[PDB]
């Protein structure tokens, strides 16, 4: 009901406390663009007029510089009938994308590690991020970095996909899914585990994106010169050694990709492409040895029952 | 009353106002010159010991301020109207006192919160660096130069270590926030050649990541070596 600032110009260095402690008062105003400078000087805030916006106190809604009377009708609740000036989400995600595209070494590492927290504790940043090719940024750094940089990028990305808007952003971004399949060939077992379970939440969120996944694998197979699905079955052939765990993730993924697809004609397409590469020899060979763990065995018979 | 006694009262009011006003101005000059030696608990509470001395000084002037307001609201009414100007200066001096007292309260408030945050910083840093030193000193043989039972034994140890790392990851987030807030409240007190707790945040985060990445590489090497013993 009263006004206050929060200095959030550097999203990698947000102070948490809004100042002033005892809020200065202003109560009415009805266009907002022309009215924001009065309050920006009322507060004398170290925030660039320009790139500023206003967020409602309890709810977090960011006002459109329109009408108070139309945002009214959008949303306050009953209390009015008886507020923070900060930087635009646009400007903050620009500083994020800037840092990621322009730094290296230790700064870069720190920043990617912080992305998880930044997105976790300001949820509304994730849509604007998707709007600014933030996914193109993440991949276009990750496809050229070592497995540690990649595992931070993947933690950030999993955070994004916990939110509906981030999930939709990856559903739009084909390069993301392609990168995750490429990552199933990583020499880092951590990176592979992570990529796989992100691919799992991706195919479990919806069903329409089972085809999106199958196409990403086909697209990378075509660019790279390899047969489609070589990364999954390569994980299946435990060439790094035993990994019951990774095997269970890989087989459950291929299962629910099959079970969520209406084309029996595309399903026979993909299951041919993969028994070609040795799938059935692997399935029987694992189904025999009693060292097979129950989780895994359950899922391999799911595969066979499909066949 | 009388024009002589009226002017002698008016002049006494001017005298007390000038005297009180410069005493308050002196207190506020002293406030601005306090500063802060270092971002340490000893330095911060030396700053606060000084703010509290000055708080008591303003307190000793409260009763003079209050007698002054008395005189101003009881001043004689001259045809000239000069009583009105002196009353306005007196009201100014009173507002000055209220403002100086509010300043001291704000400095004392930010001292209090910096002190809570410095406490939290040292508790979190102890937790983290003792975890990091614990893993950092334990031996790590080459996985290539280890027997099968020793690989199994070390792998089990490295899962315990990893799970504790996962648990204190929240503490890493908390200390990053504590350092961020410490910068904010600390810039209010002094201008720092280099940002005060930004170096510290980066150093602790860097150590944490180094030991996590090192331990994860060691884990995957232990597994690959174990695979050769069938």
């Amino acid at each position: 009901v009263r006004v206050q600032y929060l200095e959030d110009t550097d999203p990698f260095a947000c102070a948490n406390f809004p100042e002033p402690r005892r809020a200065p008062t202003c109560s009415l105003d009805l266009p907002l663009g022309a009215q924001i400078p009065a309050v920006h000087r009322l507060l004398g805030a170290p925030l660039k007029l320009e790139d500023c916006a206003l967020q409602v106190s309890p709810s977090g809604y960011y006002l459109d510089t329109e009408l108070s009377l139309e945002e009214q009708r959008e949303m306050f609740y009953e209390e009015i009938s008886k507020l923070i000036l900060r930087t635009q989400l646009s400007v903050r995600v620009n500083a994020i994308l800037e840092k990621l595209y322009s730094s290296s070494g230790p700064e870069l590492r720190r920043s990617l590690f912080s992305l998880k927290q930044i997105f976790q504790e300001d949820k509304d940043l994730v849509p604007e991020f998707v709007h600014s090719e933030g996914l193109s940024c993440l991949i276009r750094v990750g496809a050229a970095a070592d497995h540690n940089y990649q595992s931070y990028i993947l933690r950030a990305l999993g955070q994004l996909m916990l939110f509906v808007d981030g999930m939709l952003g990856v559903v739009a971004h084909s390069d993301t899914i392609q990168w995750l399949y490429t990552l199933c060939a990583s020499l880092s077992r951590l990176v592979v585990k992570t990529a796989l379970k992100l691919l799992l939440v991706f195919v479990e969120y919806s069903e329409n994106n089972a085809p999106l996944f199958i196409r990403a694998v086909n697209s990378v197979a075509s660019t790279t010169g390899a047969p489609p699905w070589a990364n999954l079955v390569s994980i299946l052939e435990e060439k790094n050694g035993a990994d019951p765990e990774l095997l269970v993730y890989t087989v459950t993924l291929i299962n629910k990709t099959l079970a969520a697809l209406p084309d029996q004609d595309s399903f026979y397409d993909v299951t041919d492409a993969l028994e070609q590469q040795g799938m059935e020899a692997l399935v029987q060979r694992h189904l025999g040895t009693a060292g097979t763990d129950v989780d895994l065995r359950t899922q391999l018979v799911l595969y066979e029952n499909a066949l | 009353p009388g024009s002589e006694d009226e002017n002698k009262l008016l002049e006494a009011c001017i005298f007390k106002n000038n005297e009180l006003l410069k005493n308050i101005q002196d207190v506020q000059s002293q406030i601005s010159k306090i500063g802060l030696k270092d971002p340490t608990v000893p330095a911060v509470k030396h700053r606060k010991k000084s703010l509290i001395r000055l708080d008591k000084v303003l307190d000793e002037y409260e009763e003079e301020k209050r007698h002054l307001q008395e005189m101003a609201n009881s001043l004689p009414h001259f045809k000239d109207g000069r009583e009105k100007t002196v009353n306005q200066q007196c009201q100014n001096t009173v507002v000055l006192w209220e403002n100086t007292k509010a300043l001291v309260t704000e400095c004392l408030e930010q001292c209090g919160r910096v002190l809570e945050l410095l406490k939290q910083y040292q508790n979190f840093k102890s937790i983290l660096t003792t975890l990091i030193q614990k893993e950092e000193s334990v031996i790590s043989l080459q996985a290539s130069y280890m027997g099968k039972e020793n690989l199994k034994k070390r792998i089990a140890e490295i899962e315990i270590v990893k799970e504790e790392f996962n648990e204190h990851l929240e503490v890493v987030d908390k200390i990053n926030q504590v350092c961020k807030n410490l910068q904010f409240y600390l810039n209010k007190m002094k201008t720092f050649e280099e940002p005060p707790f930004e170096k510290e945040a980066n150093i602790i985060v860097d150590r944490w990541l180094d030991i996590n990445e090192k331990t994860e590489d060691y884990y995957e090497n232990l597994g690959r070596a174990l695979a050769l013993w069938d």
